[PDB]
């Protein structure tokens, strides 16, 4: 019953594109983290960002293991 | 290794005095002394010859 | 006289013109007795030395005699901080030194080639009872380097030569070094163990109000 609509919510085409911005989002600091006037300046935005990302990353693995136990180590 | 004296930098300073008189030994100050007058901006033609 | 190679003049970090017109700087309470305010002197320290956060650090000096480059000065020396500035710690500790009994120490007392004694000398008769405490001492048979903090900015430092059988000179200078590296380290309250429990949590709640969003359709 909230496997049905967990799996619904894994499916999200909005859950897609939150992803995908997560992660495009990751690595337009990690390209401006190789500055460090930029590194300085904004700094604050870089931990808040970097722990929000990380954050991210470990809950889409944990329900996305959570909505299967066995099978989700299938995919490569 | 600091603003070397210049023609315009001296007529600056004592302008209605003729140009014989405005440069001379009692004034001449090397730029060398790094300790001298000051640090202007670096680049420009040295006139000491 | 300390050499300085690469000063953080002539680079993309300062500039010898505005440190003429009477740079200054400032202290966020973290040296010594506050808020203070030192304008930095161009006459005397010049083009400071640059220094990246991060490296152990022991500056390199020149003995002149005669105005000419005499050697590279390899005797015991001693160098302390003007200001009171404290964001600096010694590499090695009276433990793991080759001292034979307890070394001193800026705490004690100024210092000088005069009243130095070396720890290497083994006496045993006061010191019994001897801690790892810091090893100031550098240069010598000793290789401790300077290891410095966060502050990211220009120390000023005074160097004496301590090796009383060197010279009968107080052979001693004064240099300024600018340090470069250390970021605002204001992990504060919020901490990394108790962010992904808070934001997780926070993610559960989503999925607490999906259960009634599910069931209630
Ligand atoms: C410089 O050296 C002096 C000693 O000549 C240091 O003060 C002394 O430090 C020792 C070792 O810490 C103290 O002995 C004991 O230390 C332990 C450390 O946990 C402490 O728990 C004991 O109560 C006891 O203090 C000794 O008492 C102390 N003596 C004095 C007069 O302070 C000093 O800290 C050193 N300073 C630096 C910057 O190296
Ligand atoms: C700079 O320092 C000089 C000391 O010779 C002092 O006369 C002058 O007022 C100072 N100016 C500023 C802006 O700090």
């Amino acid at each position: 019953e909230c496997q049905a609509y967990f799996r619904k919510v894994i499916k999200s085409t909005f859950f897609q594109i939150v992803m995908i911005t997560t992660v495009t989002t990751n690595s337009f600091l990690l390209v401006l983290g190789t500055n460090y006037d930029i590194q300085f300046e904004f700094f604050r935005t870089f931990e808040v960002s970097e722990l929000f990302f990380v954050s991210v990353y470990v809950c889409e693995f944990l329900m996305k293991v959570y909505v299967d136990p066995i099978t989700y180590w299938k995919d490569g | 290794i600091n603003e070397a004296q210049t023609w315009d930098s001296m007529i600056e300073e004592n302008p209605d005095i003729p140009l014989d008189d405005v440069w001379g030994p009692q004034n001449y100050r090397p730029c060398f002394s790094y300790a001298i007058g000051k640090p202007g901006d670096l680049g420009q033609p040295y006139e000491i010859l | 006289v300390v050499q300085n190679k690469i000063s953080a003049c002539t680079m993309g970090i300062l500039n010898p013109v505005q440190l003429q017109k009477n740079y200054t700087y400032t202290i966020e309470k973290e040296a010594y007795d506050d808020d203070l305010i030192v304008f930095y002197e161009y006459k005397d320290l010049g083009c400071p030395r640059l220094v990246y956060y991060d490296k152990p650090w022991k500056p390199v000096v020149e003995l002149w005699k005669n105005g000419i480059v005499e050697e590279i000065m390899n005797a015991e020396y001693v160098i302390s901080e003007i200001n009171g500035l404290v964001t600096y710690s010694y590499s090695l500790t009276a433990a793991t030194a080759n001292c034979r009994s307890q070394p001193q120490n800026w705490s004690t007392f100024l210092w000088n080639r005069e009243n130095y004694v070396s720890c290497h000398e083994d006496n045993k008769d006061n010191p019994l009872l001897w801690p790892n405490v810091e090893y100031q001492v550098l240069g010598g048979q000793t290789n401790n380097k300077i290891i410095f903090g966060q502050r990211n900015g220009i120390y000023t430092f005074h160097l004496s030569v301590v090796d009383p059988y060197y010279s009968y000179c107080n052979l001693n200078t004064i240099f300024s070094v600018y340090v470069h590296g250390a970021l605002p380290v204001t992990k504060f309250q919020p901490l990394l163990t108790i962010l992904l429990m808070v934001t997780t949590t926070l993610l559960t709640a989503w999925l607490a109000y999906a259960i009634p969003k599910q069931l209630r359709s």
